[PDB]
């Protein structure tokens, strides 16, 4: 064993930047072990929906996808198969038939200054919905009036992006929250990650 | 698109950028009043100017939305509020002058110190001094002098300030679509849109006054044993059959009768309630009684505070150089921190203040889930009033004993009850006459029935007349007495202590029958039964999305104020002021002057 799949860089990274732009890395060609994940702080929701989590080592598939983002807390339910709602229907969409586990954990400590935070952006309009795993950087004025914005602001003309705020006195349910999502698939080529 | 939709985007944007506004804004005044600096009072400034004006121009840009497109009857309220509360319709020296005149009133009121008699060596201020002399002083003369001079030093001042203020909120209310200024006041009350519930802005006045007519006999045998109690006290000066003197009403102004229970007391033999002596023993401190408080809540199955709250909230005096008021508040700066404000001691006094705080903590986290607009009570009762059935509630013997302070060994009868009674009824019903004399008062020198000329001659004849009070000293129009009470020389409303007083009894009633409660109402607990505490619940969740008919409705079963919990509860002691009022004529008379 020698080719370990390393996630300490897709977790403690010290920077997940913000949802509306979620990075995403490839995991292939090494053995990997799950262990590892367990050894952090305890965690606000492990949910794994496609495989036990006690069965993750003796199964094995042909890649495995990292995606990583930061939102408040109590958007955190929305990310989830078949959930409705502003953070999951315009800034990340998941399938019906996902095959995973979501991983998400606090950190107020790290993510916040009495000062203020801006540099956490999320999407508020959007002309249409998102289809599942899609990616949108795109900034537009949202034009909402019959007379043509002609790209300037005002009069139901709106930016799109708008920052999210962190102090360390909010209360739980508006505190930041690290998010991690793992995903599992199949196609017609040699698994060869796991061990 | 559509209207409808067209608004709701500027209504999510507002949302969001309102919440970081205010929660900047009273986290800064926080910091004040924990911390009394000049940066801080700079730091409140420029945070108060910065909502403010945002405020402004949010309500200018949306002037662009007519109201009549709108169906969802929610979006529409939201945008009512922003209009009404954000547009202003006075020029800029007109807006300018009302500011300086309000400023000036404040500053005057704060400000205003009185000196010791026939001499300027020393010269007094309100709070520290004169309520103390009113409260406690059996002084005639010295009373006397301090009421008269006192009002005079005020009133002189401020009579032509009061004078031009009318003059333009008048200007302003016509401005706007309202009548009146006492019409924009008693706007708060009206809900429209709605069949079934609808309540138009007229029929307060006629309510309140049928209210007043049927709660008159409690109040009438109360002032006829008070004054028997006060000629017992005083010989000489008081009249048989005439109004009491204002002076020895026990305070400044005569709002509360709580400082005359030592010279009525019913039955002094008895043995008294308190328990300061026993959490003395028991060595109680402020966490204690606040952790006790916590788990009476908790019993009734509402959900209970959070680690911030705890971290965060100050419950002692800082002392040392470090000074902040010690007036206990509720603070809610949104955004899900919740503090608490108040320098405690060890008494029972602030052992029930701890609950009456936190009812209102509990109810502004009830409607944490509303929009922003709508993240207030349904109106200017319905907080007060849940602030203080809380109140009402934790001062009962079975709760006493249940916690462990009072000696199980106690025993309740008679006297104990009557006393219980009597000084509550000191405390609640002196008041009622008062409030709805001032509203009274105010709302026909806003409409213009009374001139300025007559303005004093009306004030005392209703005086004489309703309250049966008449003034030590004759006063001509120079005086401005009614401007020497806080909240008419500051602007608030008055009718929300005269709501409050019945919403809290209603309130308790339906509680009490919800928890299957048996005999005498005053002797009612709530602790352990978690229906009451689920319907309580069910209403406070609501905000200002419902009409209050239909709150009121929902917990009640009525869409209306009414008198008969009130009369119910205070029944044993009506009874009893019946059969000790035999030989007392009952009535005052209003031609009696004590000034001969
Ligand atoms: C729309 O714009 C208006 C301004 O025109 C805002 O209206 C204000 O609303 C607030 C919230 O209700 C009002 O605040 C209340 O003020 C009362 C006045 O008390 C004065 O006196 C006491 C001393 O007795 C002082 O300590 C205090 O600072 C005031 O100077 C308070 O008594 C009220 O407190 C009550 O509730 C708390 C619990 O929260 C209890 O602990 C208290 O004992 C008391 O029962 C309350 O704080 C304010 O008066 C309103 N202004 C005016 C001019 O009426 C709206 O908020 C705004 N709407 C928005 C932005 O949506
Ligand atoms: C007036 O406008 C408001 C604002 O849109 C309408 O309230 C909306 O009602 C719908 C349906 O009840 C809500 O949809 C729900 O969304 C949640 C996620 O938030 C989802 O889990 C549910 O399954 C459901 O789809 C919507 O959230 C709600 N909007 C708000 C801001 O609360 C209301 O219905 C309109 N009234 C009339 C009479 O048209
Ligand atoms: C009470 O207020 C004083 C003055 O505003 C605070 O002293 C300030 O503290 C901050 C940070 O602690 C410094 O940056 C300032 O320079 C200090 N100013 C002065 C004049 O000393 C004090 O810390 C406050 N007390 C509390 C408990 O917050
Ligand atoms: C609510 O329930 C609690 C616990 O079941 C009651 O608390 C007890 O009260 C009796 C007095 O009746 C005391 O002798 C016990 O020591 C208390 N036990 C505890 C654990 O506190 C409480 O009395 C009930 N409330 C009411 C109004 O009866
Ligand atoms: C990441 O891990 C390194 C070492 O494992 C540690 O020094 C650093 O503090 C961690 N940072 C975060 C944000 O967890
Ligand atoms: C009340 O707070 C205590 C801790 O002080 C906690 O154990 C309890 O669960 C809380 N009540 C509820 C209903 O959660
Ligand atoms: C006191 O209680 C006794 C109980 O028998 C009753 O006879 C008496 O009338 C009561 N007195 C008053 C003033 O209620």
């Amino acid at each position: 064993i020698t080719n370990l799949c390393p996630f300490h860089e897709v977790f403690n990274a010290t920077t997940f930047a913000s949802v509306y732009a979620w990075n995403r890395k490839r995991i292939s060609n090494c053995v990997a072990d799950y262990s590892v994940i367990y050894n952090f702080a305890p965690f606000f929701a492990f949910k794994c929906y496609g495989v036990s989590p006690t069965k993750l080592n003796d199964l094995c598939f042909t890649n495995v996808y990292a995606d990583s983002f930061v939102i408040r807390g109590n958007e955190v339910s929305q990310i989830a198969p078949g959930q409705t709602g502003n953070i999951a229907d315009y800034n990340y969409k998941l399938p019906d038939d996902f095959t995973g586990c979501v991983i998400a954990w606090n950190s107020n400590k790290l993510d916040s200054k009495p000062s203020g935070n801006y540099n956490y952006l999320y999407r508020l309009f959007r002309k249409s919905k998102l289809k599942p795993f899609e990616r949108d950087i795109s900034t537009e004025i949202y034009q909402a009036g019959n007379k043509p914005c002609n790209g300037v602001a005002g009069s139901n003309c709106y930016s799109p992006l708008q920052s999210y705020g962190f102090r360390p006195t909010y209360g739980v349910g508006h505190q930041p929250y690290r998010v991690v999502v793992l995903s599992f698939e199949l196609l017609h080529a040699p698994a060869t990650v796991c061990g | 698109s559509t209207i409808e939709e067209q608004a709701k985007t500027f209504l999510d944007k507002f949302n969001h950028e309102a919440e970081d506004l205010f929660y900047q804004s009273s986290l800064a005044s926080w910091n004040y009043n924990t911390n009394i600096t000049e940066e801080n009072v700079q730091n409140m400034n420029n945070a108060g100017d910065k909502w403010s004006a945002f405020l402004k121009e949010q309500s200018t840009l949306a002037q662009m939305y007519p109201l009549q497109e709108i169906q969802n009857l929610t979006v529409k309220l939201q945008l009512q509020a922003l209009q009404q509360n954000g547009s202003s319709v006075l020029s800029e020296d007109k807006s300018k002058r009302l500011n300086t005149i309000l400023n000036t009133m404040s500053t005057i009121y704060s400000t205003g110190k009185v000196c010791n008699p026939d001499n300027p060596q020393e010269c007094l201020l309100l709070e520290p001094g004169l309520n103390e002399i009113m409260a406690n002083s059996l002084d005639y003369n010295e009373r006397l002098w301090a009421w008269e001079s006192w009002r005079s030093e005020v009133g002189k001042q401020l009579r032509p300030l009061y004078e031009e203020y009318v003059v333009l909120k008048n200007e302003m209310a016509r401005a706007n679509h309202y009548e009146d200024y006492g019409d924009y006041w008693r706007g708060d009350y009206e809900v429209n849109g709605v069949d079934g519930y609808d309540y138009s802005r007229g029929q307060l006045i006629e309510d309140v006054e049928h209210t007043f007519e049927e709660i008159k006999p409690l109040y009438e045998h109360l002032h006829a044993y008070v004054r028997a109690k006060l000629m017992n006290a005083y010989p000489s000066y008081i009249s048989p059959i005439g109004c009491l003197p204002a002076h020895l009403l026990g305070d400044m102004w005569g709002r509360f009768w709580t400082n005359l229970y030592s010279l009525t007391v019913p039955f002094g033999q008895k043995p008294n309630i308190d328990v300061t002596d026993a959490m003395v023993d028991q060595a109680w401190d402020a966490q204690r009684i606040f952790k006790e408080a916590e788990k009476f809540f908790v019993s009734v199955g509402l959900p209970n505070m959070t680690q911030g709250f705890w971290e965060n909230s100050m419950l002692t005096d800082p002392g040392n150089v470090q000074k902040a008021v010690c007036h206990p508040t509720a603070w809610d700066l949104g955004k899900g921190d919740f503090r608490i404000l108040m320098c405690t001691k060890v008494t029972m006094d602030d052992f029930l203040t701890a609950h009456h705080e936190m009812g209102h903590i509990q109810y502004d986290m009830a409607y944490a889930a509303q929009p922003f607009l709508l993240r207030n009570g349904a109106n200017e009762g319905f907080h007060e009033a849940v602030g203080e059935i809380m109140s009402l509630s934790a001062a009962t013997p079975k709760h006493l004993k249940s916690i462990g302070l009072l000696s199980p060994d106690f025993q309740e009868d008679n006297e104990t009850e009557i006393n219980f009674l009597l000084k509550q009824a000191l405390t609640i019903v002196g008041t009622l006459p008062f409030t709805y004399m001032l509203e009274k008062w105010r709302w026909m020198v806003f409409k213009g029935e009374i001139p300025k000329d007559q303005w004093m001659k009306k004030w005392w004849e209703m005086k004489r007349e309703i309250v049966g009070v008449v003034e030590p000293v004759p006063h001509d129009e120079t005086y401005c007495d009614p401007a020497s009470l806080f909240h008419v020389s500051n602007d608030y409303s008055f009718i929300r202590y005269y709501t409050r007083t019945l919403y809290q009894f209603q309130f308790q009633e339906a509680l009490c029958q919800a928890a299957k409660h048996e005999g005498p109402l005053h002797k009612c607990d709530i602790s352990n039964s978690t229906e009451a505490g689920q319907k309580l619940f069910n209403m406070l969740r609501l905000g200002k999305s419902e009409p209050w008919t239909l709150a009121l409705e929902n917990v009640v079963g009525a869409k209306n104020m009414n008198v008969r919990p009130l009369l119910n509860y205070f029944e044993p002691l009506f009874t009893w002021l019946k059969d000790q009022n035999k030989n007392s004529f009952v009535g005052w008379s209003t031609d009696w002057s004590p000034y001969a």
